[PDB]
């Protein structure tokens, strides 16, 4: 049997994009390969729209109690439109199953937001064989109010490839350790801010190396 | 080679578009002057539940029998229909033949690589194809 995703829940990252969060809980059904993303406009003559990525189930196969949280964008959107959004999960037997859709989400402008802080990213602790932390800081000015957590884009360098989000939340949290990586490989990281209504600009792209196996 | 997933569509872009099937045209009746160009599917090897289709469509529907038999030795195509080109025979509406919905996005992916133009993951029930 198959189980399918939870909904995804929506924040807006830009007027043009946002990111999707959701979870697999665990299940004794077959497991997962990829996920596939889909949107609709909420309107006129309108179907479901695949974006291109295949999201990876990627390790472990659980990464809490409860499932195994994932974290995508979608970018590309028309601005100023109403759209819901679901996942797909392909399945080991290349079977696939499609989440409940989100709640209707409009895709706001920005000029109504206020800007979000910017972290100040350091350099990459280099942790394990298997693991990498961030650490970051925020301006003194910084609304943490504002704030609900960090979205963090990773990905080999100099890959082409679309990059790896994760997100981690509260306001307060200052460092993050991204789980698990490939050894000996060097990743670039880069980390915003976000809340439900936006997200600020990146910090500076730091790259750091998993560990050598001595 | 990934399965589509349901309402997934190759190429990922609109069915009467140029890298896809190409335009729509004129609608085949019985009095159509069309009507003899309209060809017979008569692949044993492809159940039907109809065997009238346009020339590029037996092609292809040709191959990707062939291919699920490929993919799965016992297994038979099958095809359940042939505003859209259906009309104009350019389009099939297909299944397996043990009826594994679970197949369906393998098909659909099968579809692709047997070269049609433009596959369509429509429903649970059927997957969609179409030729230029």
């Amino acid at each position: 049997s198959t189980y399918p995703p939870t909904p995804p829940n929506v924040t807006r990252l830009s007027d043009e994009s946002v990111m999707l969060r959701w979870m697999v809980p665990r299940n004794d059904g077959l497991p997962i390969v990829i996920f596939k993303v889909q949107y609709r406009m909420v309107g006129k003559r309108k179907n479901w729209q695949t974006t291109n990525d295949n999201i990876p189930y990627g390790k472990p196969k659980w990464n809490s109690e409860l499932g195994k949280s994932f974290t995508a964008s979608v970018t590309d959107l028309k601005p100023q439109h109403t759209y819901r959004f679901r996942i797909l999960a392909v399945y080991s037997n290349n079977d696939n199953k499609e989440s409940n859709t989100s709640a209707k989400f409009y895709l706001q402008p920005g000029a109504a937001l206020d800007p979000m802080p910017v972290p100040e990213l350091l350099e990459i602790e280099e942790y394990s064989e298997t693991a990498v932390v961030l650490h970051w800081s925020l301006a003194s000015d910084a609304d943490e109010h504002l704030i609900t957590g960090y979205y963090a884009y990773y990905r080999p360098s100099s890959s082409a490839g679309e990059y790896f989000k994760a997100t981690i939340e509260g306001a307060h949290a200052r460092s993050f350790k991204i789980a698990p990586l490939e050894t000996a490989t060097m990743y670039e990281f880069k980390l915003q801010s976000f809340s439900a209504a936006s997200a600020s600009e990146f910090s500076a792209l730091k790259q750091g190396r998993t560990q050598r196996p001595k | 080679l990934y399965p589509l997933v349901l309402k997934q569509t190759i190429p990922n872009l609109s069915e009467y578009t140029n890298s896809a099937s190409g335009p729509l045209e004129g609608v085949i009746r019985r009095d159509s002057p069309k009507f003899k160009d309209l060809v017979p599917n008569y692949n044993r090897d492809i159940l039907f539940r109809d065997r009238l289709m346009s020339k590029r469509c037996k092609e292809k529907l040709n191959v990707l029998a062939y291919s699920v038999m490929n993919e799965w030795p016992g297994i038979r195509l099958l095809v359940t229909e042939s505003e859209s080109l259906h009309y104009e025979g350019r389009a099939v509406t297909i299944a397996t033949s043990d009826r594994d919905q679970s197949k369906y996005g393998m098909l659909a992916r099968l579809a692709v690589e047997a070269g049609f133009d433009w596959v369509s993951y429509v429903s649970r029930r059927h997957i969609y194809c179409s030729v230029k």
